[PDB]
């Protein structure tokens, strides 16, 4: 098993730490959710290939700018993350977060995530989002930053419901694999 | 770690880590206050584990076992001995606050009411100013730190061998040098994660929640500092380069 890094980066609202907690445990916490990830190193085997994927989190690092770079060295594969249910999130991607890891991650492929799919189509999110002249983000919305940004692909997921998460990080394994 | 210490923290939450009969007598507002408490609790005392295995199985092995250049040991482990004191240190006292509260008769079964005090005391005064020159001395050579490492690991054999030996045990998996470092670095961005969720659930009493208020306000001063104390050294970095960007 060869061993890869991941990384994900986005706004403190996108639900990175969840999404971490969620895959590493493959279960959203019954009791208890935890407030912060350490690290991980998950058995994956993707497409007959054997990897050990060392996960790490930036929370906590986004206002510290000589901090938070740290993070990034001999990382293989970035998820970067953005809530279904905060337009706001999405609008940080492509000037904020999408030179910062293309200056300290050069080449390494970036998975564009859209977290809380679950929200879409939930009621209460529409209507606080409709007081702010906004709408959960679409899909199409969400492919298109991908494009825009030199993404190496566009995933959804639910940390909530479980669904699309082991998608997600084994896609990343794939694109960590690649030359 | 210390077994005792393992097994009090063994639980996913404190929750679950008191009895049932005790859990079940306090008010839902009290267990979502302790759950994060113990999760700083148990953190804290799985970072103090994270400095052992950097002093006692990794700098203290390659001082044993290989032949190192001089000055090549403590590159790959920048102020890790100081580290070790200051959260060695906060860890005993927390680990104190929770000793003094058990209820008699029982090893598991504690509340602890007042927090706040205790971080104060540890992000003010000397205990603060220790902590920030140590990170902004670690965090500016943590990348020759890395760097020091893929070179020794890929051209001397016996340094090789050595770390294939020491992290080859499972519960070592997360724990590889690099991996150490990260953690190391990555800590001091948790605690205000963690502190502004306790204070969420610590309105009840009005000192405490000023307590936490101005614990929540010095870890965040204690951090600016920090970031604004980094520039990374760099092995071989001419002056020139250091003093244009
Ligand atoms: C060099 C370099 C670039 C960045 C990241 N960054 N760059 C720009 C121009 C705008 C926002 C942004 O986050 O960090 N270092
Ligand atoms: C906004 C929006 C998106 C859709 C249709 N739809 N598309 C996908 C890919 C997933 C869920 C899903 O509801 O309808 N409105
Ligand atoms: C050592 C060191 C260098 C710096 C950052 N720096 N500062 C100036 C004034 C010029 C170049 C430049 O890189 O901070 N610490």
């Amino acid at each position: 098993a060869i061993r890869k890094k991941l990384v994900i980066v986005g706004d403190g609202a996108c639900g990175k730490t969840c999404l971490l907690i969620v895959f590493s445990k493959d279960q959203f916490p019954e009791v208890y959710v935890p407030t912060v990830f350490e690290n991980y190193v998950a058995d994956i085997e993707v497409d007959g290939k054997q990897v050990e994927l060392a996960l790490w989190d930036t929370a906590g690092q986004e206002d510290y700018d000589r901090l938070r770079p740290l993070s990034y060295p001999d990382t293989d594969v970035i998820l970067m993350c953005f809530s279904i249910d905060s337009p706001d999130s999405l609008e940080n991607i492509p000037e904020k977060w999408t030179p910062e890891v293309k200056h300290f991650c050069p080449n390494v492929p970036i998975i564009l995530v859209g977290n809380k799919k679950d929200l879409r189509n939930d009621e209460h999110t529409r209507r606080e989002l409709a007081k702010m002249k906004q709408e959960p983000v679409k899909p199409e919305e969400g492919r298109d930053m991908a494009n825009r940004i030199g993404a190496f692909g566009y995933m959804e997921c639910s940390a909530k419901t479980k669904d699309g998460v082991r998608e997600v990080f084994e896609m990343a394994t794939r694109a960590a694999l690649q030359a | 770690s210390m077994e005792m210490d393992e097994k009090d923290f063994a639980a996913d939450s404190w929750s679950l880590a008191v009895d049932s009969s005790f859990l079940q007598q306090h008010k839902k507002e009290v267990m979502k206050q302790q759950d994060v408490i113990y999760e700083l609790i148990q953190t804290e005392l799985h970072h103090v584990r994270t400095l052992k295995i950097m002093t006692r199985l990794f700098r203290t092995g390659m001082l044993e076992e290989l032949h190192l250049e001089p000055g090549v040991v403590q590159g790959l482990f920048p102020c890790v001995d100081e580290l070790s004191d200051i959260h060695t240190r906060f860890l005993s006292q927390l680990l104190e606050r929770r000793r003094q509260a058990l209820c008699p008769g029982s090893t598991r079964n504690f509340v602890i009411h007042r927090l706040g005090d205790l971080l104060i005391s540890q992000f003010s005064g000397p205990s603060a100013e220790q902590m920030c020159k140590t990170y902004s001395e670690f965090c500016s050579r943590h990348s020759k730190a890395l760097k020091l490492y893929k070179e020794l690991y890929a051209r001397d054999k016996r340094f090789q061998q050595f770390i294939r030996k020491v992290t080859r045990p499972a519960v070592l998996k997360r724990h590889g040098v690099q991996e150490c470092i990260l953690l190391v670095t990555q800590r001091i961005t948790k605690y205000p994660l963690l502190i502004s969720r306790i204070l969420q659930h610590s309105h009840g009493i009005e000192e405490e929640r000023q307590d936490l208020t101005t614990a929540l306000g010095l870890v965040k001063e204690l951090l600016s500092n920090v970031d604004e104390g980094i520039y990374q050294l760099e092995k071989g970095a001419r002056l020139q380069e250091i003093y244009n960007r």
